[PDB]
RNA sequence: UUGACCUCAAAUCAGGUAGGACUACGCGCUGAAAAUAAGCGCAGGAAAAGAAAAUAACCAUGAUUCCCUCAGUAACGUGAAGCGGGAAAAGCUCAAAUUUGAAAUCUGGCAACAUUUCUUUUGUUGUCCGAGUUGUAAUUUCAA
RNA sequence: AUUGGAUAUGCCAUAUAAAGCGCUUUCGAAGAGUCGAGUUGUGCAGCUCUAAAUGGGUGGUCAUCUAA
């Protein structure tokens, strides 16, 4: 649940709405690493949010919102309303 | 004089207590530096400091 | 040996403190960071001493010269310090450790304290007294300092230091602190 | 536990915020009056008089009666019973209380009372049920507590031009014309049952 | 910020943590003199909202006054003639005890430079503002005298309108 | 013609952070002389006894009884 | 004379129109370097940059500092 | 029948108050000396079918009219915060009032600060 | 052994301010045989009130004050208020949200430079000390 | 002899800024020994107790206002 991003990352470069935007800046502008990236681009950091945002109200008890948002690059889960 | 009882604080809020996003100013450069600047840069140009 | 009215007032109001049935949330404020820990943690904070006026006016003049002849920067790294501003930190998480001064004149300040940053999971020391945390900030007195980010550098040392105030301040204590302080 | 020496009839007395002098007199008179009877500080809310039911379970009291003040210048009175029950609004104007003169009628407090009904209660179905609602309520429990064994007063109850004429006798002072608007079959709301 | 912790704080005043206070304070300000300045608020939130900045010109001072008028209204004509030639602001309740309750009482200078100069406080220098609390202009004096809007708050009544042409 | 909400009206509905403001207090500062009392009468079931000791308190029963479920939610919180 | 007074209206607005402002040295450089990196019209390209737009400035006044060259 | 108000100097109240209308106008002449109404209706059943002026036009009424809340109060538009158009005959009666004003109205330019740069 | 502060003092310390008078009208408080007189405190050329915790029950009104009307009505001999007509009209400011990529703020000393009802008045600029993070500025006031 | 406010014109100007209004995939902090309940003195005040958040106040379930 906090490593989904990077399966994804490493699969790809081994074989090289707003979330699939969000998904996109990144990936342009390339774990830690990562979310000290997000944490000082204000840009990037609007997009991440937004992400955040909608894959938690698109999918709810269940899933683990600190490894979700851990997902998406930032340290801690934001104060998303549901 | 109960032992103190935290019924609220036992566990620990994952999510920030505010919801507004973080304005552009924590990411930009400081215009408040940016008025003392060219203040300071026409006190020069006029010769006063 | 007559005292002065106000020596005797010193005097007595510290006897009672020690003698009534202190609250636990006023109580915890005199079970404070031992002194090792508290070198310690003002090492690294006199790395993150926010710059005085005379050198934010001394910097900035060099600007001035470098705009009024011909002419970009990277974040300021220092301590964050003020009630309003630090209690907000906490709430919005960018808080990496408190540390609260012991002996605050109105309580009622920094009572509510280590129970938000506890709420939080903010790790906190209850450093003594406040002219330590004032002259780390060129002021006469801070109620509350907090580190909120440091340079990779030191970011070791931070995480050091914050090991040791979960081993030192909450690992130790915790059961004390919910007892009535006092009665003595 | 539940209860302890639990008395047959017991009733509670509910006040309105704007109730005038003379107002807060016939209250005062009828709460003395009735020993089975608890008088309670002021209830705040204008409609919602649902609150009624669970203060009277708190307070084990069979009858609510709520004094309800329009304007400032009227008295409405609702009595409705604790569980459930019919609740009956009627507005109490043309009150004289014991502050008159003219009525010099004397008997000792608590004694229970004899009530004389008029045959007109039993014409009607509607009037049929507040009457054996104003008799259970009016009558003194047996055994309660301050109450009077000896009877020295007689309630007369009669329906004349729509409106109840208060009668207690030498007659007391209590003088009072209720006249009932609705009844409602639930407590103090629900359906509606009749109309004035 | 933490005012608003402190506001709500204010509000339980018979917790643990507002008990003790009540009655460590209260010993320490029956030691000291009836009418004795404070170097800073006693609460720092009711000074703050009630128009109280740190910064030169705001002075606080408390007072105590028995029990059994306003205690609140006294507690300003009291101080308002202790410090004579100080401004009124506002005044607010710290803590009682079963003789006695404490008020801190908001006081600025008008003849100060950081006063006559700041625009949000320049009007308590104007003459008109001389002795506010003498002339029941205070919130506890326009409380007290009925100074209300609603319907529940001489010479219109006895008087005769007697125009020219009646 | 239907009109937007004036502002003011919008008074007294919540917050996230002040209601989250004011949990923290009713933990930090304790409970009073009559609170605990009534608590303790809540753990010994007495409630009847307990809400009606509320009513003498405040003055008025909604307010006696907005209070009970404060308390009561403390105790299972607890 | 509420002829006299508009034509005497009219002539102040006109002699005070030039409402547009040029730029400062600083933004001419400023704007220059934007656009000669990121084309002309993607600004919302030129927005989302944080070395070349140092001050964070959004798109509509990205737009204002274009038209302001010309 | 203790102290009276006597009237006498009702003659002298209705120069003082017209040299008051005097002065004031002479200080600021090309503009009225009083500002525009609304056209509001009486809050009654003895009073509903008349028509009087009111305080000043809503927040809505000057959103329709095209002037917003700033510049109304400069050019002479009393705005009423209070005031709200529960139906869509006063709104129209109120548009259509300060449409009138702001054809009748000349607002004079005023002096423009140009810095030396941008 | 040396220092931070906290609280409290003292000074013919540097600079300031208060008192007393007048009292027709103002605002309180106290109060008789009328909320009067007398008493007491406090101001200004006006004072007070004042931008709704306001009315109303409408097709709704819209700070305050004042005049006419309401009306000798209502309520309980006392004695209203809303609406209605007029006079005048002007609106606004804080506390409570992190400037946190920068206490951005202010008193004072000295040094200059101007200005002036004015050599008497009033400031700006630099500079040093302090005030202030237990909160001085910018921003926001529910109409949002 | 002092001055009020505009007008013309000159010289400086920090505009790396500040402000209004469309739009919102975001938020909206609002004043406590005070409201209030019991009693007492003549709306306010004293004592005893002591609040809440679509909450609270005031009107006739709706309306209206948003105190300290």
């Amino acid at each position: 649940s906090d490593k989904r991003f990077l399966l994804l990352f490493s699969f790809l470069k081994r074989n090289l709405c707003a979330s699939v935007k969000y998904m996109a800046e990144l990936l342009n502008y390339i774990q830690s690493q990562l979310e000290k990236l997000v944490s000082k681009n204000y840009y990037l950091q609007q997009s991440a949010k937004d992400g955040y945002r909608s894959y938690l109200q698109a999918y709810i008890n269940k899933l683990d919102l600190a490894k979700v948002a851990k997902s998406f690059g930032f340290a801690h889960p934001p104060n998303v309303n549901i | 004089y109960p032992d103190y009882d935290d019924f609220f604080t036992n566990t620990v809020r994952e999510t920030p207590l505010s919801s507004a996003p973080e304005p552009k100013r924590r990411f930009a450069p400081s215009k408040h530096e940016q008025k003392r600047i060219l203040q300071l840069a026409y006190a020069i140009r006029k010769g006063r400091i | 040996v007559k005292w002065p009215e106000y020596i005797r007032l010193q005097r007595r109001r510290k006897i009672l403190n020690l003698r009534l049935k202190v609250p636990p949330a006023i109580a915890q404020f005199q079970k404070t960071l031992d002194k090792n820990t508290a070198t310690q943690v003002f090492k690294l904070l006199n790395k993150y001493r926010p710059e005085t006026a005379a050198e934010k006016k001394q910097r900035l003049v060099a600007e001035a010269e470098a705009v009024a002849n011909g002419k970009v920067s990277k974040k300021p790294y220092n301590v964050k310090y003020g009630l309003n501003h630090v209690v907000a930190l906490i709430e919005a998480k960018k808080a990496k450790l408190v540390l609260i001064a012991s002996d605050v004149d109105p309580i009622e300040l920094v009572v509510f304290l280590p129970a938000l940053c506890k709420k939080m999971g903010v790790p906190y020391a209850i450093v003594k007294n406040k002219a330590r945390l004032g002259t780390v900030i060129h002021q006469k007195t801070a109620a509350v300092l907090a580190v909120t980010e440091v340079r990779e550098e030191d970011k070791n040392e931070l995480a050091s230091i914050v090991s040791a105030v979960d081993a030192n301040f909450s690992a130790k204590y915790d059961e004390s602190r919910r007892k009535w302080g006092g009665g003595i | 536990s539940a209860g302890f020496v639990p008395i047959k009839q017991k009733v509670l007395v509910l006040s309105s915020r704007g109730v005038t002098y003379r107002q807060r007199h016939l209250l005062n008179d009828l709460v003395s009056m009735m020993p089975h009877s608890k008088k309670d500080s002021k209830l705040d809310s204008k409609d919602r008089l649902y609150q009624l039911n669970e203060l009277a379970e708190l307070y084990n009291c069979n009858n609510i009666f709520f004094f309800e003040s329009r304007r400032r210048e009227d008295l409405y009175l609702h009595i409705a019973r604790a569980p459930n029950g019919p609740t009956v609004k009627f507005h109490v104007e043309n009150l004289h209380t014991m502050d008159e003169l003219n009525m010099t009628g004397n008997a000792l407090k608590g004694s229970r009372p004899i009530l004389s009904f008029d045959k007109t209660f039993d014409t009607a179905p509607h009037l049929k049920v507040v009457k054996e609602l104003l008799q259970q309520t009016f009558g003194i429990p047996k055994g309660a507590r301050r109450s009077k064994p000896f009877i020295d007063r007689v309630c007369t109850l009669t329906i004349a031009d729509g409106k109840i004429w208060f009668r207690n006798y030498i007659e007391i002072g209590p003088r009072f014309v209720m006249t009932i608007i609705n009844i409602l079959e639930g407590s103090f709301g629900g359906p509606v049952i009749y109309k004035n | 910020g933490a005012y608003k912790y402190l506001e709500e704080l204010a509000k339980k005043k018979q917790s643990d943590v507002n008990l003790f206070l009540s009655r460590v304070r209260a010993w320490e300000y029956r030691q000291m003199n009836v009418i004795h300045r404070a170097s800073r608020p006693s609460r720092p939130d009711k000074a703050r909202r009630l128009g109280y900045k740190a910064k030169q010109g705001y002075v606080i001072y408390r007072i105590r006054v028995r029990r059994g008028r306003s205690a609140r209204c006294t507690a300003e004509e009291r101080v308002g003639r202790y410090c004579s030639n100080l401004r009124v602001l506002n005044s607010y309740w710290v803590n009682q005890d079963a003789t006695y309750k404490f008020f801190e009482v908001i006081l600025v200078d008008p003849s100060h430079k950081a006063i006559r100069r700041d625009p949000r406080i320049n009007w308590i220098v104007n003459p008109v503002h001389k002795h506010r609390e003498s002339r029941g202009l205070t919130s506890i004096g326009k409380k007290s005298r009925g100074i209300g809007k609603g319907h529940r708050f001489w010479l219109r009544h006895n008087t005769l309108s007697l125009r020219r042409y009646r | 013609r239907q009109l937007p909400e004036r502002p003011s009206r919008r008074k007294g509905h919540l917050s996230k952070r002040t209601a989250f403001v004011r949990s923290i207090v009713r933990e930090v500062a304790g409970f009073a002389p009559y609170e605990r009392r009534v608590m303790e009468l809540i753990r010994n079931s007495q409630d009847k006894r307990a809400r009606k000791l509320a009513k003498k308190r405040l003055g008025t029963l909604k307010r006696a009884k907005g209070k009970i479920e404060e308390l009561t939610s403390v105790i299972q919180s607890s | 004379v509420v002829r006299q007074l508009e034509e005497e209206a009219v002539k102040k607005a006109a002699r005070q129109s030039n409402k547009m402002l040029p730029l400062s040295a600083f933004e001419h450089a400023y704007i220059q370097r934007l656009i000669n990196k990121y084309g002309t019209e993607d600004f919302e390209s030129m927005a989302k940059d944080v070395k070349l737009n140092s001050k964070l400035f959004n798109g509509s006044k990205l737009k204002n500092l274009y038209i302001r060259m010309k | 029948q203790r102290y009276v108000k006597t009237w006498f100097n009702q003659p002298g109240r209705k120069l003082r108050r017209r040299q008051a209308r005097q002065t004031k106008a002479a200080k600021i002449a090309p503009r009225p000396v009083e500002a525009i109404r609304p056209a509001v209706k009486p809050p009654t059943i003895r009073y509903n079918m008349k028509v009087r002026a009111g305080r000043g036009f809503t927040l809505e009424e000057l959103k329709a009219a095209g002037v917003s809340r700033r510049v109304a109060s400069t050019i002479g538009i009393p705005v009423d915060h209070r005031r709200r158009n529960r139906s869509e005959e006063s709104l129209q009666r109120n548009v259509e009032r300060i449409k009138v004003y702001l054809a009748h109205l000349i607002v004079f330019p005023r002096k423009a600060g140009q810095p030396k740069k941008g």
